[PDB]
RNA sequence: AAAAUGGAGA
RNA sequence: GAAGGGCCGCGAGCCCCCGCGCCUGGAGGAAGGAGAAGUCGUAACAAGGUAUCCGUAGGUGAACCUGCGGAUGGAUCCUU
RNA sequence: CAUCCGGUCGAUCCUGCCGGAGCGCGACGCUCUCCCCAAGGACGAAGCCAUGCAUGCCCGCUCACCCGGGACGCGGCGGACGGCUCAGGACAACGGUUGCACCCCCCGCGGCGGUCCCUGCUAGCCGGACACCGCUGGCAACCCGGCGCCAAGACGUGCGCGCACGGGCGCGCGCCCCGCGGGCGAGCAGCGUGACGCAGCGACGGCCCGCCCGGGCUUCCGGGGCAUCACCCGGUCGGCGCGGUCGCGGCGCGCCGAGGGCCCGACGCCUGGCGGAGAAUCAGGGUUCGACUCCGGAGAGCGGGCCUGCGAGACGGCCCGCACAUCCAAGGACGGCAGCAGGCGCGGAACUUGCCCAAUGCGCGGCGCGCGAGGCAGCGACGGGGAGCGCGCGAGCGAGGCGGGCCCACAGCCCCCGCCGCGCAGCCGAGGGCAAGGUCUGUGCCAGCAGCCGCGGUAAUUCCAGCUCGGCGAGCGUCGCGCGGCGCUGCUGCAGUUGAAACGCCCGUAGUUGGCCCCCCGCCGCCACGAGGAAACGGGAGCGCUCCAGGCAGGCCCGUUGGCCC
């Protein structure tokens, strides 16, 4: 397998160690999954969101980042939660080329729309920067779960200085 | 794993350091007369017992009295010399083993008994009468020559039944 | 000797030992690793092969007579080596290409005795021994 | 190397099995359960050899499988049942029923038991994890785990078993001093009460142990089997933790090699 | 090293062949954090951990820095 | 002033 | 959803330049070594007949000789 | 377990090495009347393999021109165990010490065993759908062609308690330190809230958690030679994110900052380099070797990739590259013995193309089978451990013949019985060390001998033989080897004014070494000294195989053993 041992590394005195044996199969490596993510179905009917479940040492079952598109954010202030189809990737902040392939990694911040959480708006102002956002149908969040490993979409939304500091950078940088 | 070749292996025959020496040369024909040995291996063989005999002595010596390795090995070595006899029961002593004799060792080989007690009357007759399953201790017959009895049975050694003791009716080749 | 002797001082006597351990001619020997290639024989008791020219080598002193040697092909390492041959009015046997075993002349190295400039001794031919030959006990 | 293995060579045997070097191609491995690889003797050699009462292993194999040996009723075909200290090996037909107790040659021996000692079998506990959904349970020394444990205690706790239901007798909690039976290092079939815990912040607790003999000695807590609250409660073998001497082992054999 | 410290222990090993010794010394790499700052010549202990990166496996605790110039004299504390 | 050999091996 | 195709992720091998490292083939040179009786002188060992000997240069059939500074292992432990 | 002696000479006293002398292991040679226990293609060939065998076991589901014996297949589980060889591999493998609150696991074993349902529902049991077979296909084989029915303890749809309950989320303790309990040494688990969501199994309901278990990393201390290898690395080295894995991680992939490691020898190079438990020989102190029992690591001609599974990069799994094959009817296929025999090759050399599951363990399985694992015999001067060829004046046996007994998967063997009994030896020397003829024959420094030191030049204690005789002995010698010898490798414990040897001289950095001196404190080191550290083996209880070598048995028995030091 595309194995990852120490014995590939360098020392760390640069010493070059020739492998003790072949590769082995509890150190395999799989194949890093590109997200999909679809703007639109539109008239193309070809890709639908699809996760995949993948063989592992022990039997362990794994969903992986096949096709997701759909998002899920709980307000951090509310506690409450909506669900509908995330825009895209907006900030992978590792590389601006997983952007364009709309390729989700954990906790990458993007373009979050707000088909069921417009509900917002009816409570007098909460998070006005969200109330802003939120009736827009663009908003910003990093989904904070594990993708590749547990096939997961749901993420936390940006509140904080925190989004005010990636915002200065989303804004025109 | 080959279970069946697994065993341990001896070296009780022992040759010296240097082999060529007129008084070590002439004591081993002298020795071989008196017990009636047929082969010189043997008294290396008794030489090699003699020195582990020896050394067990020497190392215990140097250990102070009821030390628990010394107390019980020195009992140890009394019982098993005593049994031999060559170290006197009354002797008694962990110390008592240094001075031994190699000649205390061929004393107690049975087929030395043989000649004392004048069963057969001569080491050569001694040797030749237990090959004829002639001498049996405790009336277990053996044949191979160096029994080895300990002392503390050694009342009980005795003839065998076959031509010796009161004929059972096989005179070898007279018998026909 | 001027000898280091501190609680803290097992370096300098540890290379002083590797270093000055080679300085025997007999360490060397079995230490340099030379030996084993440097020998015809590979470091063995005996070695087959197929026999060459004969070879009549003048003695020194006290010995004064010629001592016949075959020169033999170890097989092996295909390099020719010359093998003393054993007892009295023995080469008469060994004549043309045969089988020949080489053993070592004890010295496993230095020429026996005072016969100059010969390193091995023939132990045997074709399929019996040379030393039986020469008794009549096993010959051709 | 590659996967998990089940074989074991006649050398590779703990040499508290006592099973014999000689007469074995390979060691009879016991199979995983309540009792882990270290600690059970195959019940091979308790039926074979000890008890004599199968002439081979083969033997071993026509009978066991019949119900003949219920320990918590179980017998199995398999001469590797796993059994340790405090099991109550049963035999039906053999008119009796015996506790393996750990012999002080290290080798543990049955001693036969009365009824009210079958009755109950001893596991002891660690630490309350929790299973099933946060649902409570408590760890065990041997594979007994349970759920819903007693609430109060908390930790090293040894436990009790009626061998049917068997529920927990008796929650025998230590009050430092309290009879202890550590079995482990040279505490085989050893006695004692406990002195003091040297956690240290640190692994291995030290437990010294004061005994009858009069030896106080600190030993890993890992082997704890406690032997009543107060006094053994529960019949310790024939030494009663006297632990005897090689000198006297020497003149024990030296009467019965003359007696018989 | 960014946020990381090479730290020297030294072992004295007892050769049989000669009862002397040799100071032979590991330099082994931690985690210190701007929370605990430390200078040169400091007595750092490092508390084995999970194996953080591909020579990381410990991390700082305590710092004891000590005056002007403390050289090496191979001390193992 | 010149002024050179001394076979082998008991 | 197979036979295929594609984008690729891995991946032995290949090829082309090198950077090593180990092994080896040579026409012929250039040495070293060994065996009772070869040659030409005879250097040194007695101040061995010019006492040696070292360093360094110069020559030289061949050892050797010569120049200059030393050391005696010198043939001088010794006259203002 | 504390040692010599032959040799530089005209002699002496030396240094110094040569040689014997001791001891183990394998060749080799000369040889064997024994008997018993026994290593066995490790040695620059991990070279090639012809020929057979080496992981098989039960039919829930049998409807098979049978019987109570059941083929077959579907399924179930095992072939990830073992056996073998150490090729490769030098902060690796490897021994012990940590932790995994960075983690997976099948067997078994003790708990749990509520599982909303959107949909379809028969939920007291729903499907359609494959083998076996039936019928007829090809080829030179290999290889498996269709069709037709047909069942599952086969495979699949799905009922069932929204404190449904799959993960994984999103989110919610603290309040300067520390204690509390489901908690630990460690604020870790769990619960609640919010969003998803479809794990259970279930068509004969078993998912889940533990325990064990075997892994997977990992922490320290160790873990070949070479400086005629000194500066080396460039994901190199620290972070910062992320992917990926059972999992931490440069492991990968982005992003940065310039780091790493070194004369206490880095990096490089080499290794007829598997490490250890061990083994050899020795007073101590050592030295040497570790391939073979066992323990871990590797690897199955060679490199890669992949499946199946709970675990293998498996190789008597697969698929490709590369070599080399085999069949081959020219169209194809199909290998892998560093498993057991047995060949070829090779070398100094290295066992039956045997029998074989009864045991000894392991697989499937309460009513037994397999396992060239092993067991057994064969072979076998690897080696051991113990007899004989007489003793005596008579009569005695043991190598054997035949039958019995005994024995043994089957036979054998020791043994036990009788008629009988066919007792029978080598290979090294004889000047010295080193023990034993200046006997007697050839003999001319010739042959030859000759470890060594030395003999044969015409009168040999030294050869060539027959005398004799010394040693050892059914084993003796010849070699290569390791150790002792050898304090001739020196730490103990060596030399250097002339034997072998003080830099021509001085400064000088690491390195090594620093006087007295502060009683009491704290770290060093340091001993005493435990806990917990696999054996085998060895030190070492007890024990009479016909005596040991052996083995851990034995008997009216320490709960009889097999203690104990490793």
């Amino acid at each position: 397998g595309i194995t990852h041992d120490k014995m590939y590394k360098r020392s760390k005195t640069g010493a070059v160690q020739g492998k003790w044996h072949k590769k082995r199969k509890y150190n395999l490596g799989r194949q890093p999954a590109n997200t999909k993510l679809i703007v639109k179905v539109t008239s193309k009917k070809n890709e639908g969101q699809k996760i995949s479940t993948i063989r592992c040492r022990g039997g362990n079952i794994k969903r992986r980042a096949l096709r997701l598109s759909h998002g899920s954010f709980a307000w951090g202030s509310a506690d409450i939660s909506h669900k509908a189809r995330i825009l895209q990737v907006v900030y992978n902040s590792t590389s601006n080329e997983l952007v364009r392939t709309n390729t989700l990694v954990k906790g990458c911040v993007v373009q979050i729309d707000s088909a069921p959480f417009k509900s917002a708006l009816s409570n007098d102002t909460l998070d006005k920067e969200i109330l802003d956002q939120i009736r827009g149908d663009h908003i910003l969040a990093r989904i904070s779960s594990r993708p590749g490993q547990v096939g997961t979409a749901d993420g936390y939304i940006l509140e904080g200085p925190e989004l005010l500091f990636y915002q200065k950078k989303l804004a025109p940088k | 794993p080959r279970i069946s070749r697994h065993r341990n292996s001896s070296k009780t025959y022992s040759t010296p350091k240097k082999p060529f020496t007129k008084p070590r040369l002439d004591a081993e024909l002298k020795l071989c007369g008196e017990y009636g040995l047929k082969c010189k291996r043997e008294i290396y063989r008794a030489r090699y017992m003699l020195a582990k005999i020896r050394r067990t002595a020497r190392n215990l010596l140097t250990l102070d009295e009821n030390d628990i390795k010394r107390r019980f090995e020195g009992a140890a070595l009394l019982r098993r010399l005593h049994m031999l006899g060559i170290l006197d029961e009354e002797k008694d002593q962990l110390d008592y083993v240094l001075g031994l004799r190699i000649e205390d060792i061929f004393k107690r080989r049975l087929q030395s008994v043989i000649v004392e007690s004048k069963l057969a009357k001569s080491v050569h007759h001694a040797r030749n009468m237990i090959k004829a399953r002639h001498i049996s201790v405790g009336g277990q017959i053996v044949n191979i020559p160096s029994y080895m009895v300990r002392i503390s049975n050694t009342s009980r050694v005795a003839i065998a039944d076959t031509s010796s003791l009161a004929p059972n009716g096989k005179p070898g080749r007279t018998k026909r | 000797s001027g000898k280091t002797s501190g609680l803290y001082t097992a370096r300098k006597l540890r290379t002083i030992r590797r270093i000055q351990r080679w300085a025997d001619k007999r360490y060397r020997k079995a230490h340099l690793g030379t030996w084993l290639k440097a020998n015809p024989l590979e470091g063995a008791c005996m070695a087959r092969g197929i026999v060459t020219q004969k070879i009549g080598i003048s003695a020194k002193q006290p010995n004064s007579a010629v001592r016949k040697a075959v020169r033999v092909q170890l097989t092996k390492n295909s390099k020719k080596i010359t093998a003393f041959v054993p007892r009295d009015g023995s080469l008469t046997y060994i004549d043309n290409n045969d089988e020949v075993l080489v053993a070592g002349f004890g010295r496993a190295g230095r020429a026996v005795g005072d016969i100059p400039g010969c390193r091995f001794k023939v132990i045997k031919v074709a399929g019996i021994g040379l030393l039986a030959l020469f008794l009549r006990k096993r010959e051709k | 190397a590659r996967g998990v293995r089940k074989h074991l060579k006649r050398l590779n045997a703990p040499k508290h099995w006592l099973l014999d070097k000689m007469g074995g191609i390979w060691a009879p491995r016991p199979t995983n359960g309540p009792h882990g690889l270290r600690e059970c003797i195959p019940l091979i050699l308790i039926l074979r050899n000890r008890l004599h009462y199968a002439n081979t292993y083969a033997e071993t194999s026509m009978i066991l499988q019949d119900k003949n040996v219920l320990i918590d009723g179980k017998p199995r075909t398999d001469p590797t049942f796993p059994v340790g200290f405090m099991d109550v090996f049963e035999i039906p037909k053999v008119h009796k029923t015996f506790r393996v107790l750990y012999d002080v040659k290290g080798r543990f021996t049955l001693v036969p038991i009365q009824s009210n000692e079958a009755g109950f079998k001893l596991c002891r506990v660690q630490k309350i994890f929790l299973g099933d959904k946060g649902m409570p349970y408590l760890s065990t020394h041997d594979a007994r785990t349970i759920r819903f444990p007693h609430p109060d205690i908390k930790t090293n706790d040894t436990i009790k078993i009626n061998l049917k239901t068997g529920k927990i007798d008796e929650w025998y909690k230590f009050d430092i001093g309290k009879i202890v039976m550590v079995t482990g290092g040279r505490n085989c079939g050893r006695i004692g009460t406990i002195q003091a815990i040297d956690k240290h912040m640190g692994s291995y607790t030290m437990i010294r142990m004061k005994d009858t003999e009069g030896t106080e000695f600190l030993t890993r807590l890992c082997n704890v089997f406690v032997i009543g609250n107060d006094s053994p409660a529960v019949a310790i073998p024939t030494t009663k933790g006297i632990r005897p001497d090689i000198i006297k082992n020497r003149e024990l054999r030296l009467r019965s090699i003359a007696k018989r | 090293m960014q946020r990381s410290i090479i730290v020297r222990r030294d072992y004295l090993h007892f050769v049989q062949k000669y009862k002397r010794y040799e100071r032979r010394h590991k330099h082994v790499a931690a985690h210190l954090s701007p929370c605990f700052r430390v200078k040169e010549g400091d007595i750092v202990t490092i508390g084995e951990c999970r194996p953080l990166s591909k020579t990381i496996r410990f991390n700082v605790i305590k710092v004891e820095p000590v005056s002007e110039a403390a050289k090496k004299r191979f001390s193992p504390f």
